[PDB]
């Protein structure tokens, strides 16, 4: 995306394109998400 | 006017041992209690740079190349270094940049100069009024075409240093200052350069090249300059809790 | 015997107080209940633990 | 033990001016990612031992 | 509805087993609005960058720096005499709602069938040995015809570009030497003999010589931007500011939500943001007036609801997690909420765990085995 | 395919603003006069 903050796109872009700069870091946050969520997942079984 | 110097001496590229030096702020942001990382052109720690000194006997101002950008810093006390010349041919064949400081104000100039071929800026010294006077601007026999020009205002060795940078069609200056009690050796310690000016100038430089004050029949002042090429090197900056870059890590 | 317990807003997090991005996130459909409900499995787990 | 974040309650001016410098934990809890505190307390769980 | 209608809904179910349940996060929503940009008043000489009498050629394309003036950028928008309009990095419907640190206007002249040429990354002569924009530029292109302003019926020879080069240039770079280039290996440093050649060329722009044959007057916008101590910034009106409240800011197009709060931070003169880990501002220096402000974002939390089975009670209570609820009684429902509910906050049965502030359950000093936990020594349950 | 209902809204305007038609534009024809919805679904059809 052009910037790492939501803001600054809603700044910059008009609804059209706005949202293909946000479904990238959608897609790259929901995924840093899922990351931390299985790591986590993971660690707990250990801590278990 | 334009005149060449008596002396013609050469040979020795002086060198000495950049320490921890040459450090900036890599943008305009504000940062502090973290040691955040940046990739950009920086002096790599511990290289050689090239040093030059004027004796009474020895005046030396060679053509130095300017590849990615350049360190700059000299150890001084009355004004001796006076500014740069930048570009990629230096003979009005093609367009090139002058920085110069003077008695009343710094101006920055690109033209097609046809600069002097050891160029400085003279003076007279002592003339009954306990005064000295800037008076000779031996920088170029002329300047054909321009296409931007700026003007504004003008017991320890006075420690200066620049940071100069060309890419993206702009070229960018960085700059910092402190008192020094030390003989030749850069002193060990570290000090970020604030970003001072920056310029639209569109042109090539492949080279530079200082101009020293002339302080024939003279006498050179006892001011010393050093030289050092940036590198792309990713560095790791301690901001301490006021902001200030206190200690970096060159990553390679 | 356990570890600290975090609960993370998916919503929060991936977008922020944009509610234009909260209308794209939910075109992802159930994904942020899904990482709410485990990362509550894990905090409730640290208590039995 | 080194801990950081035990969940026991935050109220800006610990975080606002100075501290949010050095300190990571409310800039963890200003992205909406939240700990929360054991069920039992240290006195709660000394007293089991 | 209410906190119960929230985990119905939340467990997609209309009985729910007794528990201590997540639902929507609170957060309280900005109370007014701020802008604030440099009372800047002179408004910017595009005049002398669309009015130009004469304009210079690709091969020396003029540019003109504009700064430390205020740019209203719909009075071009809106004008139909600009044949193409076209933007890189921001939508032009939004530099009205913008701040730029540094505005180049670079001009030239062109045959229209040219105009493709001028995007990013294009190729061909005219983006490769006279006017290269980088490849991430930001900004915008635009361009109209001139037959009928700047064509000769013999051709006009003052609009030229070039045709030869060593290499294709560096991203606004302008060069503006002459030597005469060799198209075999003949070193023909005296004149312009055979396979040697001046590498400018002209134009001869005549106004009936083809649509797109004619010429094109060009200017490209190319601003750094949101992310500096800005002096070319859009003309909406700045307000006053506030502080210790939340509120939906502005300065010079850092847009955001935060309760803004006096920092004693040591900006430096050239800095005009701070940011956090989160690459997030945290910190501004107001362009009306340098004083630093600290941003905090303003307050939030998870909010969990307690029940007992609803076949035993309708009754719940609240958990704002975190919560200092010195705050939630303040957060009065006169304006908007995240959760839509507030008759809890109506109050005197309202305690302080360290879990958060729980709200609608009697804080009482018999002890009893745990039924629904709470956090930090604190459960609930539903007795007499 | 089938349609539940369809509507043909119909005007005339200059060749110039046939680009501010498309769904999500502005310009005044766009902005004042006639504008379709974000998420239009559907065709426009011009021709002098
Ligand atoms: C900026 O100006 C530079 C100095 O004029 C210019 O450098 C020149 O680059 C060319 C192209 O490589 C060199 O030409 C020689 O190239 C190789 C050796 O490098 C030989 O095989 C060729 O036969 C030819 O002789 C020039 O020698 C070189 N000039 C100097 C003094 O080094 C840059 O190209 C310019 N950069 C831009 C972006 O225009
Ligand atoms: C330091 O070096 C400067 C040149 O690089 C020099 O600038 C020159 O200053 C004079 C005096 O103002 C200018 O002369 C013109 O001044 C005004 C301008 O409005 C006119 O009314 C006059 O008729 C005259 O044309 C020069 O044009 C200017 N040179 C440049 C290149 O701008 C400083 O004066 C130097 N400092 C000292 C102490 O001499
Ligand atoms: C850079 O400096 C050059 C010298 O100051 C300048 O060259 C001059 O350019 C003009 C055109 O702009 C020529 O004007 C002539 O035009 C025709 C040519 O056939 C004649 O009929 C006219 O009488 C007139 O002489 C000059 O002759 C020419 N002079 C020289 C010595 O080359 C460049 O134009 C400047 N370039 C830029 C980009 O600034
Ligand atoms: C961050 O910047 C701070 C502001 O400049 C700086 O504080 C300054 O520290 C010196 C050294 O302690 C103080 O000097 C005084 O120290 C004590 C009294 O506090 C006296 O014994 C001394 O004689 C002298 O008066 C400055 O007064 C103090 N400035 C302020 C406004 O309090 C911090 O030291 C900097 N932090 C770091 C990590 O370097
Ligand atoms: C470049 O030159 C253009 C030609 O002069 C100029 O267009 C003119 O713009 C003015 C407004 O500044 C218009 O004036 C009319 O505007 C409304 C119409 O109701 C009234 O408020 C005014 O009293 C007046 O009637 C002109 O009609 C318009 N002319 C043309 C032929 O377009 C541009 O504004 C200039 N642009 C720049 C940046 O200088
Ligand atoms: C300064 O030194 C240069 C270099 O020796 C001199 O330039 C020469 O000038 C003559 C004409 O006077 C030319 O024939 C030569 O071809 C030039 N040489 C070079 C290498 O360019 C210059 O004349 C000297 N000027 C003074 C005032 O001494
Ligand atoms: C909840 O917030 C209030 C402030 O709004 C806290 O009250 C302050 O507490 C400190 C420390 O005892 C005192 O210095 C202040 O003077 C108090 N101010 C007021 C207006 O009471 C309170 O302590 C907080 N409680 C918790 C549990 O976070
Ligand atoms: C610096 O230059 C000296 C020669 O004067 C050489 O011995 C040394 O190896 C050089 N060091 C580096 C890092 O280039
Ligand atoms: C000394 O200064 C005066 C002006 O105060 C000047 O007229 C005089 O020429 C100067 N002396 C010399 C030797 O030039
Ligand atoms: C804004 O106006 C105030 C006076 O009300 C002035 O002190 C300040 O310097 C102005 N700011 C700028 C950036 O011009
Ligand atoms: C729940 O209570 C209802 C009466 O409100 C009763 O009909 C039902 O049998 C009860 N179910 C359970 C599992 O207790
Ligand atoms: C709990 O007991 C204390 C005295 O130990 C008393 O002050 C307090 O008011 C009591 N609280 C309740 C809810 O009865």
């Amino acid at each position: 995306a052009i910037s790492s903050v939501l803001n600054d796109i809603l700044s910059r872009l008009d609804k059209v394109e706005a949202e293909v700069q946000i479904d990238r870091l959608i897609t790259g946050r929901l995924q840093s998400l899922q990351t931390y969520v299985t790591q986590q997942l993971i660690r707990a079984a250990e801590i278990r | 006017q334009c005149v060449n110097l008596t002396t013609r001496t050469q040979l020795p590229p002086a060198y000495t041992n950049s320490f921890t030096r040459g450090v900036y702020y890599p943008d305009k942001v504000f940062r502090s209690s973290v040691l955040h990382s940046t990739q950009d052109l920086f002096l790599p720690f511990f290289s050689n740079v090239t040093w030059f000194h004027a004796i009474h006997k020895r005046f030396d101002n060679p053509v130095l190349p300017f590849n990615d950008g350049v360190y700059f810093a000299s150890t001084e006390k009355s004004n001796i270094i006076r500014g740069w010349i930048f570009g990629t041919t230096l003979d009005s064949k093609t367009q090139s940049l002058l920085i110069v400081n003077n008695a009343t104000n710094v101006v920055i100039k690109v033209c097609e100069f046809q600069f002097c071929n050891d160029p400085f800026l003279g003076v007279y010294y002592h003339k009954n009024n306990k005064s000295w006077m800037k008076s000779e601007f031996r920088v170029y026999s002329s300047a054909n075409n321009c296409t931007f020009e700026y003007v504004s205002q003008p017991n320890f060795k006075n420690l200066r240093e620049f940071v100069f940078k060309n890419i993206d069609g702009y070229f960018k200056i960085y700059s910092k200052h402190t008192p020094i009690n030390l003989v030749r050796d850069l002193p060990h310690g570290f000090s970020a350069l604030e970003p001072l000016v920056d310029l639209p100038i569109g042109i090539n430089i492949t080279r530079f090249q200082t101009l020293l004050a002339l302080h024939s029949g003279w006498t050179a002042g006892a001011a010393a300059y050093y030289v050092g090429y940036l590198q792309p090197r990713t560095f790791l900056l301690k901001y301490n809790e006021n902001g200030t870059i206190t200690d970096a890590v060159d990553c390679a | 015997v356990s570890m600290t317990k975090t609960s993370v807003d998916c919503t929060m997090y991936i977008c922020g107080d944009s509610t234009e991005c909260s209308n794209l996130l939910l075109q992802y459909g159930s994904f942020c209940t899904q990482l709410n409900r485990a990362l509550t499995g894990i905090a409730v787990e640290q208590d039995k633990n | 033990v080194t801990l950081a974040d035990a969940g026991f309650i935050k109220q800006y001016g610990d975080c606002l001016g100075d501290i949010a410098a050095r300190d990571l934990i409310c800039a963890q809890k200003f992205n909406g990612l939240t700990v929360l505190p054991p069920l039992l307390t240290d006195e709660m769980i000394a007293q089991y031992t | 509805l209410d906190p119960l209608s929230e985990t119905k809904c939340t467990l997609k179910s209309f009985t729910v087993e007794k528990g201590i349940y997540q639902t929507s996060n609170f957060r309280v929503q900005p109370t007014e609005s701020i802008v604030r940009f440099p009372n800047i008043t002179n408004l910017c000489p595009f005049g002398e960058v669309f009015n130009a009498t004469r304009f210079a050629s690709v091969y020396a394309w003029n540019r003109k720096r504009i700064s430390n003036c205020v740019a209203d950028y719909s009075v071009l928008y809106n004008s139909a005499s600009f044949s193409t309009f076209k933007c890189y990095g921001v939508s032009p419907t939004k530099l009205n709602d913008l701040c730029f640190t540094n505005v180049y206007a670079d001009s030239f002249v062109i045959r229209g069938d040219e105009v493709r040429q001028i995007a990013p990354g294009q190729t061909g002569k005219i983006a490769d040995y006279n006017y290269k924009l980088p490849d991430d530029f930001t900004g915008c292109v635009i361009a109209w015809n001139s037959n009928n302003l700047d064509s000769k019926v013999g051709g006009n020879y003052n609009y030229r570009y070039r045709l030869f080069r060593k290499s294709n240039l560096k991203p606004f770079e302008r060069d503006i030497s002459t030597e005469i280039y060799q198209a075999g290996s003949t070193p023909c440093n005296g004149v312009q003999g055979f396979n040697c050649y001046f590498p400018l060329q002209s134009y001869g722009f005549q106004p009936t010589n083809g649509v797109g044959y004619q010429p094109y007057r060009v200017v490209v916008l190319s601003f750094e931007l949101l992310h500096a101590p800005a002096t070319v910034c859009g003309p909406k009106k700045s307000t006053n500011l506030v502080k210790n409240k939340c509120v939906n800011f502005n300065f010079n197009g850092l847009t955001g939500t935060g309760v803004l709060t006096e920092s004693n931070k040591k900006f430096l003169p050239f800095q005009q943001f701070g940011r956090d880990i989160a690459d997030t501002t945290d910190a501004v220096r107001d362009p009306q007036t340098l004083e630093i402000l600290d941003i905090t974002p303003c307050s939030f939390g998870g909010v969990s609801v307690i029940t007992p089975g609803t076949n035993t009670s309708n009754q719940v209570a609240v958990l704002y997690q975190g919560v200092n609820c010195t705050e939630v009684p303040v957060a009065i429902h006169a304006d908007q909420l995240t959760p839509t509910w507030r008759v809890y906050s109506t109050g005197s049965n309202v305690f302080q765990t360290r879990a958060g502030c729980l709200i609608g359950a009697e804080h009482v000093n018999n002890s009893y085995e745990c039924d629904i936990p709470i956090g930090a020594g604190i459960c609930a349950s539903y007795q007499t």
